[PDB]
């Protein structure tokens, strides 16, 4: 009994950590992608106020 | 092809003029001969060669032609079972050409250039080549020599000469951009080849020394360094690491070391058969020699052609094991030429930058992926010569801070006839934590276990050592006397190769396990029969002792019966005590 | 998985400034056709002769000939026709041991560091 | 704009001489470029009216004279730092080698820092636990410290910098503030080693997750051994702005000192100049300590800079140049011993040739606890009897002892065995504390002579 019940919570909570270390790591990489998509779209509008500065700046 | 005269000679260093444009650490053909050189201290438009010949009997006026390459080695097929100097030169075509006497002044191709290799292609037209890609494969002895792109070279391939049997020197794949990729191609030697990635190193160099792979195990892609004395063997530990391994193949470089042990690997070893596809052990050998009495600036070379060599079998996917033997000549060399140029020295000598050469060295060696997507390694065992004991040394301090092993020899411990002289009060191993799940896997369960105690023993044998010098033999009470005499029955059963013998020399895993469990089944049993009022004296002539002792020279095939057979020994042996 | 967002958020951030810097370098290379480019092009020749005191040599290209010959008839300056330069012009000293270069696209990268600082201040 | 000068005269080793170089600022930054168009970072070390002496950052293999123009960039050497490199990785020269984007500089700093006031320094004074039992019982390490691991050459002296990465809290309950807990944050300066030692580092702090606040200089060993000059100038910039600018509490672990000593004697070699002891330069003090001085803590400000440097003692005294000038600078080292790591001890950290300098300025009384320091001093009076009756032992043997003397050898490998080993686990002060008196009990009263009355009437047994 005390090496089936090791056996048994062993399986069980390596299948806990195998389904929530995925839907863990999923979620972080759909909050990712949503993060990377909004500051660049954030930064497309807010674009062409660089490039005049810039080219002032490097130009006399 | 930049031009010009020599303006000075100053021992095997030419000072010539008229370079104004020539690259630093190229080789220029110094001289009306051709001699070899390499090229550093750029002032003006005076240059400062060193050469890798003699250099007697030369003038002022002889044109130096820059040839504007760094020092390139070439790799290809045909360098297994070969001999080669510090240049890769090919001995047995010198012998061969001029004579019994190595002269000055001979250009020998390092590969043949004439043997007819069997091709068999791995690419097609329309494909893309990257660096480090297998374009196909040539047959050599018994391996499968497949050639490589250079790793600087991609693109998409355009033609493939087809499947037959050709030369090394013929362009045997052509690229969409004009570029042909022959079966060879050359690589400057000191810039160390890429790989993608390297990882840890956890399968272990089975080196067929008992005490060298249980006590101080070293890696497949880990570093060694053998320091030691005169008369304490070290030649024949290099050779025995060069005979009895589990490496494919074997980079054997000796830089400044005497020409009998050269000829002894040379004609021994196309009689002798590694333990893993049967065929000669020479023909997994490349070995590249330098003698004594050959130049003594072509010793700084030597090295790294024997280590980018063994880094182009690393890149086929072959676990390759380089035996650098006495590289504290090499450090001798940098000390001449540094000494030569007129730097200021440090420490005896040697120029400063001497540990981040060492380093660069024992750098390449490693357990990587290639990048040819399979996986490779590559071990350095570097034989140090101190000059006398004298572990205080500024080669030998420097080589320590980067060695994941130590192995010390002594010398009153080989003036003993004891080989091999491993000195186990000194030497470590950083390997033994990691090499732990490939020994509970592939050899026993309790293995890290068993050798533990086994090294506990051997430190309390040590210990209670000074305490029997001084007192004498008799006030230790009655199983101390025991810890002496198991001590003695492992330093004179386990440790103690031979070498010679023809079965004591190759021990395996499973044996020196057998061993073990041998020493501390009556270790145990012993103490057990002690604790009961057993005199000491009586345990020490057993006759099963006797079997322990001779348990060295069972062979491989005749040992688990033997070792079953001397467990019930050891068992029916303590019941009549 | 926050190292995985910190890194995605990096390198998106920093391909957009790699953009901006396209679309000055183009904006950068499409100058040659305005009707200040002697002015802007002499105005640097004139710098470039200021931080290097008494040239010799001044190199341009074939098409920044005529634009500049009222520099090339004072200053003690010698002109020298060659297309190696894309932007810009070179001022050659003693004895061609010191050049001194004044090209656009060279002006862009080596003063890109605190105005990236000022380019990402200004984008967020 | 972009000067180039031509020109050069010499190239020998790392130096190349440039000449008619009067604008090259000294101490400033060139880049080398040959006609294969590879740039080469390098330093001015001295500047004439004639020529200019120049050392090569990176390899020298390939240059020549009828080309590699040498261009100045950066007056005085400055690294580029930002907020945003608190998961990164740098080379030597300050590149990031991870496939991502270059930085944001918010600010550029002197590389080389400004020596820092002593009028605007604070006490180094709150008690920083590292979980190892000697380190936190009788060489305290506090916050605001440089203390250098002095170790062998087998020795496990990674591990133990790891483990101090790994587990060092402050504890402000006993300190009386609480306040919050803010985690420190780790600038790793690698000088040369040799991807084993690498790969333990990186492995140990991505299973911890500390590379989301560590930033990695690391130079390994086959890159060039002139930018480890660079290197830890290079790091402690970074910890300077991290701990002065934006209140963090940085931790700096200087890799292997032995090699920037090394490249010292390089390039101090290679200018001809006076020698000190075993051929180390003469400002080899002055160039350690302007590493080490830049750190401490600072007065109305809020961070804190900890440097543990690492030290590979060549043949393990404390006689050697480089440990010893160390030892000079610093305040305090901890000193590890071959004898206890081959008896099987990790931390193998014999306490008599170690200790710390700040250790009375953040312990005792309502700091750690009342007993702190006369525990201290009464572990190490009867430790060194312990040693020093070893040596009785190996000379007369031992039965010709009486009781008392061989209570000594009992508390000395009794010490040995339980106080100092401890293998991967975290004892708090607490319990070190308990164990110090569990090992105490050991001995009679009327031999503890450094602990006051109430203490021993109070904590004994």
């Amino acid at each position: 009994e005390a090496e089936a019940k090791a056996k048994a919570l062993e399986a069980q909570y390596r299948e806990r950590e195998r389904a929530e270390t995925e839907a863990l790591l999923a979620r972080y990489r759909e909050r990712a992608e949503a993060e990377a998509k909004a500051v660049r779209e954030k930064a497309m509008a807010r674009l062409d106020e660089a490039v005049a500065l810039v080219l002032k700046e490097v130009l006399p | 092809m930049i031009q010009g005269v020599i303006q000075k000679i100053a021992g095997p260093a030419v000072i010539a003029k008229g370079m104004l444009g020539a690259r630093m650490y190229d080789i220029c053909k110094v001289g009306e001969e051709g001699l070899v050189g390499e090229i550093i201290r750029l002032d003006g438009d005076t240059a400062f060669v060193q050469v890798y010949e003699d250099t007697s009997g030369l003038k002022v006026g002889e044109p130096v032609v820059s040839t504007g390459l760094p020092l390139a080695v070439e790799l290809g097929p045909g360098m297994l079972n070969g001999i080669y100097d510090g240049i890769q030169r090919p001995l047995e075509r010198i012998r061969e050409k001029t004579g019994i006497y190595i002269t000055r002044g001979v250009v020998v191709h390092a590969l043949d250039r004439e043997k007819k290799w069997a091709w068999t292609p791995m690419v097609k037209p329309g494909d893309e080549v990257r660096g480090g890609m297998v374009l196909g494969t040539v047959p050599e002895f018994g391996f499968t020599h497949k050639i490589l792109v250079p790793p600087d070279v991609r693109g998409r391939v355009k033609e493939v000469k087809p499947a037959g049997e050709y030369t090394v020197e013929e362009p045997v794949v052509v690229l969409e951009d004009g570029t042909e990729l022959k079966m060879y191609h050359t690589w400057p030697v000191r810039r160390a080849r890429p790989v993608q990635r390297k990882l840890d190193p956890n399968t272990p160099f089975l080196t067929g020394m008992r005490i060298l792979d249980v006590l101080f195990p070293v890696a497949m892609g880990g570093t060694a360094a053998i320091p030691g004395p005169f008369g304490s063997g070290k030649t024949v530990t290099q050779q025995s690491l060069a005979k009895w391994s589990n490496a494919d193949v074997v980079v054997y470089v000796g830089c400044g070391e005497r020409g009998n042990e050269m000829t002894d690997v040379l004609v021994e070893f196309p009689e002798l058969t590694d333990p893993k596809t049967g065929g000669p052990l020479m023909h997994r050998t490349v070995l590249i020699a330098n003698t004594s009495n050959m130049p003594v600036a072509a010793r700084e070379a030597s090295i790294y052609v024997g280590v980018t060599i063994a880094e182009y079998f690393r890149d086929q996917g072959f676990s390759v094991a380089l035996m650098a033997d006495s590289t504290s000549r090499w450090a001798e060399a940098l000390r001449e030429i540094s000494s030569r140029l007129e730097e200021m020295p440090a420490e005896e000598g040697y120029p400063p930058y001497l540990a981040a050469r060492l380093a660069a060295f024992y750098e390449r060696a490693g357990k990587v992926i290639t990048l040819g997507g399979e996986e490779g390694a590559v071990t350095i065992v570097g034989a140090v010569s101190p000059p006398g004991g004298d572990m205080s040394e500024p080669v030998t301090q420097s080589t320590l801070r980067i060695v994941g092993a130590f192995w010390r020899l002594d010398a009153s411990l080989a003036f003993r006839r004891h080989f091999p002289a491993i000195n186990w009060n000194g030497s470590y191993s950083l390997f033994t934590s990691a090499l732990d799940p490939w020994y509970r896997e592939n050899v026993a369960e309790d293995y890290p276990e068993l050798r533990d105690a086994i090294s506990e023993l051997l430190q309390r044998e040590a210990g209670l050592q000074e305490i029997v010098q001084l007192v004498g033999p008799d006030a230790l009470q009655d199983a101390e006397r025991l810890v002496i005499e198991v001590g003695r029955i492992i330093r004179e059963d386990f440790l103690q190769q031979n070498a010679y013998h023809e079965v004591d020399a190759y021990c395996s895993m499973k044996k020196a396990y057998g061993i073990m469990k041998m020493i501390l089944a009556f270790y145990k049993e012993a103490e057990a029969a002690i604790k009961r009022g057993v005199s000491i004296d009586e345990i020490l002539q057993l006759p099963v002792l006797e079997r322990i002792g001779r348990a060295r020279y069972v062979s491989e095939e005749e040992f688990p019966a033997y070792f079953e057979e001397a467990m019930k020994e050891i068992q029916g042996a303590f019941k009549a005590l | 998985g926050e190292l995985l967002v910190a890194t995605a958020r990096t390198q998106a951030r920093g391909e957009v400034l790699e953009e901006v810097r396209r679309r000055v370098r183009e904006a950068l290379e499409a100058l040659p056709q305005k009707p200040e480019w002697p002015e802007v092009v002499r105005k640097l020749a004139l710098e470039a002769l200021e931080a290097l005191p008494g040239a010799k040599a001044l190199v341009a290209n074939p098409e920044d000939l005529p634009h500049l010959e009222a520099l090339a008839r004072e200053r003690g300056v010698e002109l020298q026709a060659e297309p190696a330069l894309r932007l810009g012009v070179r001022a050659v000293g003693a004895e061609g041991k010191t050049q001194v270069e004044n090209s656009l696209l060279a002006r862009l990268d080596r003063a890109w560091d605190a105005l990236s600082s000022k380019v990402a201040q200004a984008l967020w | 704009l972009k000067k180039e000068y031509t020109g050069i005269t010499y190239i020998s080793g790392p130096l190349l001489f440039v000449e008619n170089a009067k604008d090259l600022a000294y101490g400033a930054i060139v880049d080398i470029k040959d006609g294969t168009g590879r740039v080469r970072g390098g330093q001015v070390i001295e500047v004439s009216e004639e020529y200019a002496v120049i050392q090569v950052f990176e390899e020298t293999t390939g240059l020549d004279l009828a080309t590699t123009s040498v261009s100045l960039v950066e007056d005085v050497a400055r690294l580029g730092v930002s907020k945003e490199m608190l998961g990164r990785r740098f080379n030597g020269i300050g590149k990031p080698i991870d496939g991502l984007p270059p930085i944001t500089p918010e600010k550029r700093l002197p590389i080389t820092g400004l020596p820092l006031n002593p009028v605007a320094r604070r006490k180094p004074e709150q008690f920083i636990q590292t979980g190892i039992s000697t380190i936190d019982v009788m060489n305290t390490l506090v916050r605001g410290q440089k203390l250098p691991i002095f170790s062998g050459s087998g020795l496990p002296a990674n591990e133990i910098a790891a483990q101090i990465a790994r587990q060092a809290t402050v504890r402000p309950d006993l300190s009386g503030e609480g306040e919050k807990e803010e985690p420190f944050a780790v600038v790793f300066a690698a000088m040369g080693i040799t991807q084993r030692e690498l790969s333990y580092f990186i492995q140990e702090f991505e299973r911890t997750g500390a590379l989301s606040r560590s930033v990695l200089f690391l130079n390994k060993a086959d890159d060039p051994t002139i930018e480890r000059i660079l290197t830890p100038r290079m790091a402690l910039t970074v910890a300077e702005y991290l701990a002065f600018e934006h209140d963090y509490h940085v931790l700096v672990i200087l890799t292997d000192m032995t090699n920037y000593c090394e490249a010292l004697r390089e390039i101090g070699a290679a200018r001809e100049e006076i020698p000190g002891r075993r051929g180390y330069p003469g400002y080899m003090y002055t160039d350690l300590a302007t590493i080490y001085e830049r750190a401490g803590v600072v007065e109305g400000k809020k961070g804190s800079v900890t440097q543990i440097p690492i030290l590979s003692m060549p043949d393990d005294d404390r006689t050697h140049p480089i440990p010893d000038l160390t030892g000079y600078i610093t305040e305090g080292q901890i000193q590890l011993s071959r004898e206890l790591h081959r008896k099987g001890i990790y931390p193998p950290i014999d306490p008599l040739p170690s200790l710390s300098r700040l250790m009375n300025n953040g312990v005792g009384k309502g700091k750690t606890r009342e007993d702190h320091k006369q525990v201290s001093d009464q572990l190490y009076s009867a430790y060194a009897n312990g040693v020093d009756i070893r040596k009785l032992v190996a000379i007369i043997g031992e039965d010709a002892l009486t009781e008392n003397d061989r209570r000594y050898l009992q508390f000395a490998d009794a010490f040995e065995r339980f106080f100092i080993n401890q293998g991967q686990q975290n004892r708090s002060i607490e319990e070190s504390l308990q164990i110090a008196w569990a090992l105490l009990s050991m001995l009679p009263q009327g031999e503890l002579k450094r602990i006051s009355k109430d203490h021993i009437g109070k904590y004994y047994g």
